[PDB]
């Protein structure tokens, strides 16, 4: 409706007896290719991410925001549990970072 | 034919122009309109020749192979559902381009998400891609995860019924 | 000839594999749409019988 692309923002500008719209949208570029997953299993529990997606670049999983490649460690703050691992189809197992372990563990 | 007619015709100046211009305007009309509807995407997007998406079956709405007229099931119901100065213009998009471009259109949506549609296509697994839709009416990503088989088959349930409502209502 | 609807492109499907993107454009596009027209009177007397 406002452009090609995902819209950000639009300028008016007079023009004789009509309005030339300026549109301003973000267009993504530079796609690379991931290996993803629908959860991740740790401890007997599926994880899911509360607003990315999980992708891996071959060895390592993380978590990254669904239009702009921002890999991020798979942690508590970022997936919400819900469930076991015996659901899912296609949950991969890897290890969830706990960011209060090391503050109970020093 | 008739010459004087003409002669006496010409005297009431240029209405046939008028009625020309006017008929003209609507014929090339028609042709933007279909412009505007089918041809949204310049890349002509294609399936994967394995149809492996997660449960859900889009054997009614992609295009047949056996057929030479290259439509989906639904489709060539539909167009078998449809049934002195005068010159009929031919449309500039042909019903096997139009197929195409809707076969275009299906390939980005169900391979790409909707990516396809703001910019490069960027490949997405369907189930991934039904999660985010579900996410998009506020719904969270594991009720679509842990149902999926239950989903996949309420939707090829329903595109049965949708073929078999054409097919029995005239 | 006959036309040519799209430059061909085969999206790489799979189960589990997804594009991200690393980068982005920020496009400017222009759209024109007419707002209003000439307004024009016609004296009906005047013009049928001056
Ligand atoms: C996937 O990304 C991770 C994160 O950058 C990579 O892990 C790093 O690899 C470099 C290369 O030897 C090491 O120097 C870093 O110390 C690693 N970081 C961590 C946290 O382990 C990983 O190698 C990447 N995998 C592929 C296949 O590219
Ligand atoms: C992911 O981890 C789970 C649990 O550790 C694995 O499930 C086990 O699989 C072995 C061999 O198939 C069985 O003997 C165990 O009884 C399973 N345990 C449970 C709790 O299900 C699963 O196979 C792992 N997946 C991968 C790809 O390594
Ligand atoms: C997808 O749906 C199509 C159409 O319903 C399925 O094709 C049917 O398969 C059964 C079993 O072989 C046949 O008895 C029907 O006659 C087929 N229908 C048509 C219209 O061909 C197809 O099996 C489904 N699954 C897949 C994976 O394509
Ligand atoms: C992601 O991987 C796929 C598969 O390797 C890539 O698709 C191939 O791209 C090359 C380059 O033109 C083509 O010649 C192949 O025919 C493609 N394969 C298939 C199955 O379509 C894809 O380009 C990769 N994506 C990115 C961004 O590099
Ligand atoms: C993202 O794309 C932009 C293009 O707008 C890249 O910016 C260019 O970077 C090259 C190499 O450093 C420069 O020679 C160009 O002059 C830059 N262009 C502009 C307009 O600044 C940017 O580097 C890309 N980033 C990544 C991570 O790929
Ligand atoms: C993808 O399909 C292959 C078989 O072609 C299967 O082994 C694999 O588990 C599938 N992955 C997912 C996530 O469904």
């Amino acid at each position: 409706f406002c452009g090609k692309g995902y819209h950000l923002m639009s300028f008016p500008q007079s023009a004789p007896h009509g309005v030339v719209f300026l549109h301003v949208t973000y267009v993504p570029a530079q796609e690379k290719n991931f290996t993803t997953a629908p959860a991740i299993c740790h401890d007997g529990k599926a994880h899911f991410p509360r607003e990315g997606v999980f992708v891996s670049n071959g060895t390592h999983w993380f978590v990254t925001q669904r239009n702009f490649y921002e890999p991020q460690i798979i942690t508590t703050d970022n997936t919400f549990v819900s469930g076991n691992c015996d659901v899912v189809i296609g949950i991969v197992n890897n290890t969830v970072y706990d960011p209060l372990q090391p503050e109970l563990d020093s | 034919d008739s010459t004087e007619c003409s002669n006496l015709l010409l005297q009431y100046g240029s209405f046939c122009t008028q009625l020309n211009r006017a008929l003209t305007g609507i014929a090339v009309e028609q042709d933007k309109n279909t412009q505007e509807v089918f041809a949204q995407v310049k890349q002509i997007y294609k399936t994967p020749p394995i149809k492996d998406f997660g449960g859900f079956n889009f054997s009614q709405i992609l295009p047949d192979p056996s057929k030479p007229s290259k439509r989906s099931p639904i489709e060539d119901l539909l167009f078998n559902k449809v049934t002195n100065g005068l010159t009929v213009l031919p449309p500039l998009l042909t019903d096997e381009m139009i197929a195409q471009y809707t076969s275009a259109l299906l390939a980005g949506t169900i391979t790409s998400g909707w990516t396809f549609g703001a910019g490069p296509a960027l490949q997405i697994p369907f189930p991934m891609q039904m999660a985010y839709r579900f996410n998009g009416i506020g719904v969270t990503q594991n009720v679509l995860y842990e149902n999926q088989k239950l989903i996949a088959n309420q939707f090829n349930s329903a595109i049965g019924k949708i073929q078999d409502s054409l097919s029995s209502t005239p | 000839y006959t036309m040519s609807l799209g430059a061909e492109n085969s999206v790489a499907y799979s189960n589990n594999s997804i594009a991200i993107p690393t980068n982005f454009t920020i496009s400017v596009t222009t759209e024109i749409l007419p707002v209003s027209m000439t307004k024009t009177s016609v004296d009906c007397t005047m013009y049928i019988c001056g």
